């Protein structure tokens, strides 16, 4: 069993990293690796047998140890290095071997303001009864967006809900959709909507809207 | 194997193959099973510079290559630390597998000499494997075992053989303590043979003589071929393998 | 040179999972294969493998549980899990050790894109798709069994600026998911800006056009 | 020669080419000129079987093999008493004309070392011969002779390099002291350069350092050319070539 | 056979090994066991020029190569006499077995077609064989029977592919009437499948639609392969075959 | 060549070597100057398939490959369009030369036959080329032009011939009428020599008869060289070329 | 496999101009080089080009000024050209036909990097250096005789972000140049920010360090 | 003699663009070439003999023509593709050949507001009695910025210089440095110093200034 550590590290873009995985016991004869998984997708090998680099892997990365400690560095961080990373060695044949916790890697970068846009509901769901609406934030950093929803100067409250990309692979931005579900019963009741988001990238709140026909 | 028979199947269960990674796992050396997890064979084979373990596999004892394989993984290589050249001396390794064998009515160890061991001329010994049967010959696309009986010379005997037809001062040791030879022009072994095991019946029990080491090419009027002699190295051997 | 995983995405409790995992081009023999696992949101969990020697080695829970075994007259290994639960909801990968050890994790150097598995009572059911007013964008919606969604534009064309957002459940119980794109005002109608869905637990493809 | 251009047309007049017989007289090894009638080889080309003289011919400089050739004859052979491989040393051998050269604008001897001579690293030395571009490569069908510029490195580290990526014992001497290192990755001596000349400017005087011997292929990483080291070999072959 | 699958253990009873003396037994060339005494084949296999029958031999369905062969001899060899290169078409040839052949479940004659049959594009046939895998790539050595299915096209569309990329006037036809088309950029025969059956599904039954015979390497962009029509050649077949 | 001298120094001034892209400029095919900006050669040496005139350029006259070049650039290639393989006929081509050559005393125009000209045996005729001079022999690294005078058969005693020994029924035409035939099974062009000129000596001036076309291996009983007949084609040539 | 050219860089009027052309590895046998030129502001013209057969062609105005040749002893091209005049201040190209045609621009496939040749009376001069405050950023300033500037940053090592810009005449009629990156203020010190500059038309070689 | 048209054209990323070429005369025997130059770079072959792609070319690129005319054609517009297009041909053997005038490609890309900085003049400048500020600005678009320069309130004119990146192979923006020059004994005259970007992607001119000591 076996311990990685930082659980996660924030750095900025150009920068060095380095990433520990430590053990009770000692790997069996250099038998220790390090692979690297980006969201939604496989792990993929970059170090095995603690030092050897993998074939088209950029020499960024580098790997040591002593049987019981070992250490991930980079020499210089890009945008593409957002990942997760883990540990795993095996500590006999046939037996214990396993991976370690796994540490995240977040690139820092300059600040962006929210793009911001919104949507009604289209035709087929109102030919069903239900309505949501969209308001939409792209590209911006940091992470902290909060964004309300008023309608008919109403603030609402719960019935919405929000999901964030990943940060891109190259320019190390997301985005953020965010939807306030509504029966057609509903929707008729009010015709002025808005959406407000609030980003440290402001130096206000800022509305964006509509109104219904 | 120059000269020599197709072997019976039952009769060399020590037997291995040494298969290098390609468009097939194709054999290149031999070697023999001597304990349930350690293959002893030559070290030229293997060194002297490093290799990736992912390109080697071993297949215990089979009628005939590629029919039916069955390729074990290989968790270290032992190469003898004082090994540069051939000819120079010190030509044995060790292969430690990652999984033991069971020993079958199919697959046993052979057993090495005790230290005291000479192996003197007129001992009938054999040596067996899948290497070229003629000088520039492959053996032909069934590829059976194949073995031959060789005979024994002494190393002065031999040494002197060597110095026949070349430039060479006769103070100048060429065959070494540390090796032994057999053979003459009409049996020997020959290229990919090389790391396989030579076999005396002593006492009703084979012990391994040798090791194929080198020679200047196969069945050559004067040239014995040359064998690693095992008793020269069993401490060096018993400091890995338990015995 | 690729491993593929394939499974039955959804599955109800106390079935037995079957996976299988084929090489597309070269044989295996010489190769040991391993199984992962992914619960959602913890790291990875080795499951076993077979080394090339056809030796089979389980962690410590799968040995009550589990089967690996190889078919080469088919150029597959399979994986079965007996009376799966749902703790059992995870991806599951199929990787090659280059040596052929049946026990090592330090050297997995080829993996298969992975293949996901939901343990649930709950029934199938295929989505709804509306399209989204022109930044333009496509939505997918109150659908069941999440992971083989997929959203292309175009039959793909338009490869670029495609954002695609992480699904939510629904109070419902049910999922869903959007997708979305900027584009230059000029750029309308000149393309045909076409939102095309499958959702693979449901056998169902479905397509529509994208318009004011 | 790996890296390097072509040769000016009169800057090595003490080349020599080795010739074998057979569909045609095709060039094998390289030679110096050291006196007007003998020619400085390396053992390995040579020996350390005994070859009948019916087969070998000696030609002088020019500057594309087989254009116009005027083969000489050769009376003797000498190789080294204690050689028998390369790895192990005294790699020299000694070739006596039949007829001696008349020395002429086009044609001239090379200048031996004094035995005190060491070339420490940072001299100017050259490699010149008629063999492989590269690796695996045949000099095309011009065939012109080729000269590089190579590094000299001292013999301990390059003892150490060559114990990078071996299971060899770095106790275990590689690189012995009758032994010269010269060249790196982008500049060496290879295959059919074997016997050739090493040439460094002293005081405004070419000597000869080396010959060229051995090496664990062309151009690789940490694997230097060896070179049979001249001065260590004065007081032989000054016992046949009359000084 | 570029593409495909090693071949099930009983999906080719009629698949015939052709053999050549040498060192061994060499396989070189396929055919189908049309009748108990009767094997077809490619006429350029065998000829134009007449070979000695003490040369030749035929091997029946087996699963690998050479592993356990039983050499049949062959009596008779017929060619058809209109046959000079496969560019210009007629070849197709006929074996005459010594000793007829006893029918058993593994091995069977396949059936030919009726003269009004066309093998319009669209129908399931597959091509089987030992020849090489990929353009210059020997079948590794355990040797497995392959098998793939290729895809058919009419004449006049691959005489048009023919003309791509080539200097021959579109007047000139290339594929000729009593020829046949498939496969493509990843589904091929190749050198050493040549002979062999072309077998396509009509009804339940399997009937021989061609033989390989020839192509403009295998797998290439724009040339299909080529196959012997084998309905053009009926009553030339039941001259000499029993039915 | 197979058979013949060397050739003068001065005998043969329209004699062109046709050169590929590689490791260096490999000489494959041979051609005839017959206008100081065309050249005369084979189809097969260049088609079916297109070529990049990238990868080829002409040499003129030269005494020996490769050791003086000076490499013309090719402007357009032109293939008869009734040209697929050799066997079936028309096997001609013309390449017309981006610059124009200098007519000189060492490089002059070979003058074609008028239409009437049949060539009856018993002429005087020659064929040159830096083609192999045996079966499997290449030319050695001197590589001179050789040269070497052959007799010439009328085309149905040479069709008989090649049905000799051959299931060919004999009704089938293998020689066809733009074809010509000569040579013996010790005097033949051979490989490397195809699209090279056959001239014969008419009242005092040569005129090229033939083009090396193809044969049935070289010098082997009953198999004379198979020539593309000039004559059949000069209104195909002067279609192109300046008369 | 790559051409290199090689010239004065700074010439004066009547003076000669020679330039070179060397092939890297591989030798020049069975090639043509063309010589190209690019005036400041215009397109490209051609100057002339000497086939595989070594026949020479010159383009209409070149004719009377112009010498191409080659020499198999050096693995060079080498263009002169007389009498030069402010006027054929340009760019200069060598380029391969790999045809071996003397005279045809439509398949120019390698070229070389160019070479930058100013005509003119004045006196080359080295510049001055000065660091910029931490952006941060990097200026010299005052030189003359321009093309053959170039900026470098910690050896280079500091590959990313660096911008650079377009050199203006000062009214005093020599050239000035800026460097400038863009970084986190924390980065500042942890890195060496060196800004290294050259500027071949005088030999000059100098380097400084940046802090605030 | 030929022409190339347009001269000039500005197009969306992802989108389609052709560029035409003509001739008094008839190409030879498809002598007819299209090469990319970019911003201080050698041209590159893209086509040749009228329509076949170089290789490692991605087939975005596209041409075909008639002896006499020809064109070259996008599939679509990646941000790497600003650069500069001539057609090249030949009419002879020996004789008349000659590239086109050359064609310009921009590429459009969503508008972004101008990253502003200001810089004193540094130690060695005043000991040498020269003196320059410096105001920069950053990854704008459009071009069209324009920037006053303001001493203690006294708009300056002249004595100022700007220079402009090329747009960026990546990004497909681009940086302009502006300068002002001056004299020690004028810089000293001076403590407040102002620079103030107008660019169409502004609200409003904004002001970014600093002061001397």
């Amino acid at each position: 069993q076996m311990t990685q550590s930082p659980s996660s590290l924030s750095a900025s873009v150009g920068d060095r990293v380095t990433i520990t995985c430590q053990s009770i016991k000692s790997v069996y004869n250099n038998r220790l690796g390090w692979y690297q998984q980006k969201c939604g997708k496989a792990p993929k090998l970059l170090i095995y047998e603690t030092s050897i680099l993998t074939s088209g892997v950029p020499s960024r990365f580098s790997g040591s140890g002593s049987g019981t400690d070992f250490t991930l560095t980079i020499s210089s961080l890009q945008c593409e290095d957002f990942a997760t990373y883990y540990c795993a060695g095996g500590f006999d044949r046939s037996g214990d071997t396993t991976f370690g916790q796994g540490t995240k890697v977040e690139i820092k970068r300059t600040v962006a303001a929210p793009s911001v846009f919104i949507f009604p509901p289209s035709d087929e769901q109102l030919k069903s009864g239900t309505a949501s609406v969209v308001c939409l934030l792209n590209n911006f950093y940091p992470r902290e967006a909060k964004v309300q929803w008023k309608v008919d100067n109403a603030l609402q409250s719960g019935n919405s809900q929000e999901s964030v990309t990943c940060q891109d692979s190259k320019d190390c931005t997301y985005s953020l959709s965010s939807t306030l579900t509504l029966s057609k019963a509903d929707y008729e009741k009010h015709k002025v909507y808005a959406c407000e988001v609030t980003h440290q990238g402001l130096s206000s709140p800022v509305t964006k809207s509509f109104n219904r026909g | 194997i120059v000269g020599g028979q197709e072997a019976p199947r039952s009769k060399w269960p020590w037997q291995v193959s040494l298969r290098v990674h390609g468009p097939y796992w194709m054999h290149f050396c031999g070697g023999s099973l001597i304990h349930p997890q350690w293959v002893l064979t030559a070290a030229h084979c293997v060194g002297p510079d490093v290799k990736d373990l992912a390109a080697l596999r071993v297949q215990l004892r089979e009628q005939h290559l590629y029919y039916q394989d069955q390729l074990l993984p290989v968790s270290r290589i032992i190469v003898h630390p004082q090994f540069y050249t051939a000819q120079i001396g010190a030509d044995i390794a060790l292969l430690e597998l990652e999984e033991p064998v069971n020993v079958s009515s199919h697959v046993h160890t052979v057993t090495l000499p005790p230290a005291s061991e000479t192996f003197p001329p007129g001992m009938p010994c054999w040596v067996t494997g899948w290497g070229d049967v003629d000088n520039d010959e492959r053996l032909p696309p069934p590829f059976p075992l194949k073995q031959v009986k060789v005979p024994i010379m002494e190393n002065h005997i031999c040494d002197a053989k060597y110095h026949l037809g070349a430039y060479t001062g006769d103070d100048v040791r060429i065959v070494r303590d540390d090796m032994l030879c057999a053979g003459n022009t009409r049996r020997d072994s020959c290229q990919g043979d090389s790391g396989g095991p030579l076999v005396c019946k002593v006492n009703g029990t084979w012990l391994q003589a040798g090791v194929v080491s080198w020679g200047e090419g196969c069945a050559q009027p004067n040239r014995p071929g040359i064998y690693t002699r095992v008793t020269y190295y069993l401490d060096w051997i018993h400091h890995y393998v338990p015995k | 040179v690729q491993l593929v995983e394939s499974g039955p995405g959804c599955v109800k409790p106390s079935e037995t999972l079957s996976l299988t995992c084929t090489v597309s081009r070269f044989s295996l023999i010489g190769y040991a294969i391993t199984w992962i696992r992914q619960p959602p949101g913890k790291g990875l969990e080795w499951i076993g493998g077979i080394s090339s020697a056809a030796t089979t080695f389980y962690s410590s829970w799968a040995k009550s549980r589990v089967t690996i075994s190889v078919d080469t007259s088919k150029n597959q290994f399979s994986l079965k899990l007996s009376s799966v639960t749902a703790a059992d909801t995870a991806v599951y990968y199929c990787a090659r050790d280059p040596r052929g050890y049946g026990a090592a994790l330090d050297r997995l150097d080829l993996w298969g894109q992975g293949t996901c598995v939901t343990v649930s009572s709950f029934s199938t059911k295929g989505p709804s798709v509306f399209p989204l007013a022109p930044a333009l964008g496509c939505l997918v919606k109150d659908y069941f069994c999440e992971c083989p969604v997929t959203v292309s534009w175009n039959s793909g064309a338009l490869t670029s600026g495609v954002h695609t957002f992480p699904a939510v459940l629904q109070s419902s119980g049910l999922y869903s998911l959007s997708s979305v794109v900027t584009v230059p005002s000029s750029s309308l109608g000149t393309q045909t800006y076409i939102c095309n869905v499958n959702h693979k637990p449901s056998n169902t493809k479905v397509d529509k056009k994208v318009e004011p």
